[PDB]
């Protein structure tokens, strides 16, 4: 069970934009997320992966492929401060007692694309870290439950340094 | 038999209280003259006055029935004699021949006082016939333990969500139990326990409204009430569902939505709303809107 950051490419010019997918794998019953990232925005910046548009306090990355039947009421919610470096960003479906009654969950997918824009070719980290409000998350992830529980004992796996 | 009883009244300091003397067994000839003495501790009470009973029949009873209180010598004197000089007022029925009406006094001594018939003349039948009678002394039973009129209606309630000892006392405390039509209400404590005392006899039933500020009102009908009645255990409490924030008996978006306007306020911050921080952690987040979502679409029928 994992939650993961991942970039395609790990190498690139300024100006060029990695991509990095957050993905959840075997989480079981899953039915919404928060997650805090940090990156340093003196060297990297969010960008939309598909068309380059800065992130702002209040864009949602793109992408998913999990929760994305609006019958159960996705809610999704953005709460970045890119000019500190920091994304949060969090989505559940409202309705989880009628996705319950459904009987499956979808407990792997991608849940987040987001682009990076390479603003300096300097060594750099990108990574899921804890946050004054998210008390009790595992590594700044908290992955909740159809019955709105918060699901523990999974693994982060952050990306290795952009070298 | 003739019997000459005093009874028993159980008071605190500051009650008053009444002392019944009751006649059993009274001769078809009617009684026409009694005489007997009663003591008692003035540490204990403070007679205020003795009522002719139900048995004195004298139009103007203190011509047939008088006492006499002596506090210094810790005695009443009881006289009766039929004053009408023909039988006419002459006790014919078993029942009340007088009220002891006694004050218990502010800082008394508690414990049963004992109200005890001393001496004992004789009662007389019409024809001036002593009729042979048995004593039995009575009392006051004082203590400090209070006596509520009308019953108990009490319960826990719980709210349907995740939290530890740190906060429990706090989720659990202040819903407001209601009975309505009533001025009568109970706020839950830290345990989720409320109790309602002094609730009147309702064998029809009452209804139950349980309301906190961000709850779901939920209302319990049908509470049938001929005692002391508990609605539910700690072990099976009444659950409540959080989420009705925006108040219209319904958790939905704009429930939800208010939440949203705090998030990821902390305790202490400028945004922080300390009923939108749902489980208490200290942070409003997912994991708040997620216990709002348990009961998405909800309104109070669904309880
Ligand atoms: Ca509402
Ligand atoms: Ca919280
Ligand atoms: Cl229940």
């Amino acid at each position: 069970s994992s939650i993961e950051l991942k970039f395609d490419r790990n190498k690139g010019e300024v100006g060029d934009i990695l991509i990095g997918t957050v993905r959840i794998n075997n989480i079981k019953n899953f039915a919404g997320f928060q997650v805090n990232i940090v990156y340093d925005p003196k060297v990297l910046m969010a960008v939309d992966p598909e068309t380059g548009k800065e992130f702002t306090s209040s864009t949602f990355p793109p992408g998913r492929t999990v929760l994305k039947n609006n019958a159960y009421g996705p809610i999704q919610i953005a709460d970045n401060d890119p000019e500190k470096g920091i994304l949060n960003f969090a989505l559940a479906y409202s309705y989880i007692a009628g996705y319950k009654e459904t009987g499956v969950a979808e407990e792997s997918g991608i849940i987040a694309k987001i682009g990076f824009k390479i603003l300096q070719k300097k060594s750099t980290a990108v990574k899921f870290q804890d946050t004054l409000s998210m008390p009790g998350a595992i590594s700044g992830t908290q992955l909740f439950d159809w019955d709105g529980e918060v699901i523990t004992g999974y693994e982060v796996i952050q990306p290795d340094v952009l070298s | 038999k003739l019997t000459l009883k005093i009874g028993r009244a159980e008071g605190r300091p500051g009650d008053t209280v009444e002392i019944p003397v009751n006649l059993y067994g009274v001769p078809q000839k009617g009684i026409a003259s009694g005489d007997f003495v009663v003591s008692y501790d003035p540490n204990v009470l403070e007679i205020i006055e003795i009522e002719p009973g139900e048995l004195i029949v004298d139009p103007n009873p203190t011509k047939s029935f008088d006492t006499a209180v002596y506090p210094d010598r810790k005695m009443i004197v009881f006289l009766f004699a039929e004053d009408s000089g023909t039988g006419a007022y002459a006790i014919t029925e078993d029942g009340v021949f007088a009220t002891i009406v006694a004050k218990v006094k502010e800082g008394a001594p508690e414990g049963f006082s004992a109200i005890e018939i001393s001496e004992f003349g004789a009662f007389a039948d019409n024809d001036l016939v002593e009729v042979e009678t048995d004593l039995i002394n009575g009392g006051v039973l004082v203590t400090n333990k209070p006596v509520i009129e009308g019953y108990k209606v009490s319960g826990y309630i719980l709210p349907d969500f995740s939290f530890d000892a740190t906060v429990a006392p706090l989720v659990k405390a202040g819903f407001k139990v209601e009975i309505v039509g009533t001025e009568l209400y109970a706020v839950t404590d830290a345990n989720g326990y409320f109790e309602i005392t002094g609730v009147p006899a309702n064998a029809s039933g009452y209804t139950l409204k349980i309301s906190r500020a961000t709850y779901l009102d939920r209302v319990i009908a049908n509470v049938v009430v001929t005692g002391d009645t508990s609605v539910s255990t700690s072990q099976a409490p009444i659950m409540m569902w959080v989420g009705d924030i925006v108040k219209d008996n319904s958790i939905n978006l704009l429930d939800v939505a208010e939440v949203i306007r705090c998030f990821n306020a902390t305790k202490g911050s400028a945004n922080y709303v300390e009923e939108l921080d749902i489980n208490r952690n200290g942070a409003i987040n997912m994991q708040d809107i997620m216990i709002v979502h348990k009961h998405f679409g909800a309104t109070s029928s669904d309880y």
